């Protein structure tokens, strides 16, 4: 993923 | 969070015979975290030469690590796996056993 | 058959001394091909199988590049872990991820996978349909809202979709000769007395691959379930899998144990006894  | 308490399996690659040469395998599994030590024993004294497998885990996220090093069994040398994790108090040790 | 392409991820932080621990890896099946380990000094993605090894520089080049970048936001994602769950500065924490692709018998997309955890616990997960998202706990759905607004699963379908395939299928034809390859188990009955009346039958499949198998003992036909240790599948380290199963018979009933052994590499299920 992009960030958490 | 979870903390999981390794099984331990001590074994060989190969079916083992006196005199040819095989490898001994320490099959550290379902611990977690990941921080481990593992150490082969040939009659009590630690191994060099061991290497290891990279991390990786199972579907419960649960870690293994193959630990291994070539040897060649005879009727006098007894061989071990030793572990500390933090789940542990204190290592715990598994005898290599010929049927298993 | 159907095959499968997925990497796993573990990253560890180290409060206090340095950078987080980074170990990547990926498997086509049950095989592994390549890693990245961020302890070395100038870390790169690395081949673990034979036939990896002729993908040129810029694959290398690339895959090294991704796992930095998926490093960097691991390294972001513990900082923000840390702070959902209000945890302290000290003491170290574990997120790990695993994602990828099945190639169906039919040739397309069979399944996709793209999954997270935090401490050892289940935190995001991918639906099935590969839509939408399925959050553990309040911190997850929070991560949910923030990948439904940068429609991650969409961009994440057309990975699983195209490439992760196209990679896939370029995998099995490359190493076809292994990966193709379904390795029988090599299987006996060994026997071992416990006492003066009873005695162990340990039946053993060796060298296997794929890693699935079923191993069970019958008695008179009938399933056994008493009197028995089988031990989980485990690696030999030569790329096959090993198992046994052990039941504690009484002296002179031997013959009427069978072993019962099922695996990709056997045309029949096979039935086993102890052959004195
Ligand atoms: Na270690
Ligand atoms: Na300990
Ligand atoms: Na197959
Ligand atoms: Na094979
Ligand atoms: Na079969």
């Amino acid at each position: 993923g992009g960030g958490i | 969070a979870i903390q999981r308490t390794p099984k331990i399996q001590v074994y060989s690659r190969h079916p083992p015979e006196n005199g040819k040469p095989n490898f001994l395998n320490c099959y550290v599994s379902g611990f977690h975290p990941s921080d481990i030590e593992v150490d082969l024993l040939k009659n009590g004294e630690k191994m060099g030469k061991v290497e290891h497998s990279d991390l990786s885990f199972s579907k419960d996220w649960s870690f293994y690590l193959l630990y291994y090093t070539e040897f060649t069994p005879n009727e006098k040398d007894e061989y071990a796996c030793r572990v500390n994790h933090v789940t542990l108090s204190g290592p715990r040790t598994v005898k290599w056993d010929r049927d298993m | 058959g159907s095959h499968s392409l997925r990497y796993f991820g573990t990253a560890v932080s180290r409060p206090g001394r340095g950078e987080p621990r980074f170990i990547y890896v990926g498997y086509v099946d049950d095989t592994q091909f390549v890693r990245f380990d961020s302890d070395a000094a100038s870390p790169r993605t690395e081949p673990r199988a034979p036939w990896v090894e002729q993908e040129g520089p810029e694959y290398w080049e690339e895959e090294t590049r991704r796992a930095k970048a998926r490093a960097q936001t691991d390294r972001a994602d513990l900082r923000t872990l840390r702070g959902y769950y209000n945890q302290s500065e000290a003491g170290s924490h574990t997120l790990q991820w695993m994602a990828g692709c099945d190639l169906g018998p039919n040739g397309r997309l069979l399944r996709g996978y793209h999954q997270s955890a935090y401490d050892g616990k289940d935190y995001i997960a991918l639906n099935e349909d590969l839509r939408s998202w399925i959050a553990a706990d309040m911190a997850a759905q929070n991560t949910q809202r923030k990948w439904e607004a940068t429609r991650y699963a969409e961009r994440f379908r057309a990975y699983l979709e195209g490439p992760c395939l196209e990679w896939l299928r370029r995998y099995l034809e490359n190493g076809k000769e292994t990966l193709q390859h379904a390795d029988p188990p090599k299987t006996h009955v060994t026997h071992h007395p416990v006492s003066d009346h009873e005695a162990t039958l340990r039946c053993w499949a060796l060298g296997f691959y794929p890693a699935e198998i079923t191993l069970t003992w019958q008695r008179d036909g009938e399933e056994q379930t008493q009197d028995i240790e089988f031990v989980e599948t485990r690696p030999a380290g030569d790329g096959t899998f090993q198992k046994w199963g052990a039941v504690v018979v009484p002296s002179g009933e031997e013959q009427r144990y069978t072993c019962h052994v099922q695996h990709e590499g056997l045309p029949e299920p096979l039935t086993l006894r102890w052959e004195p």
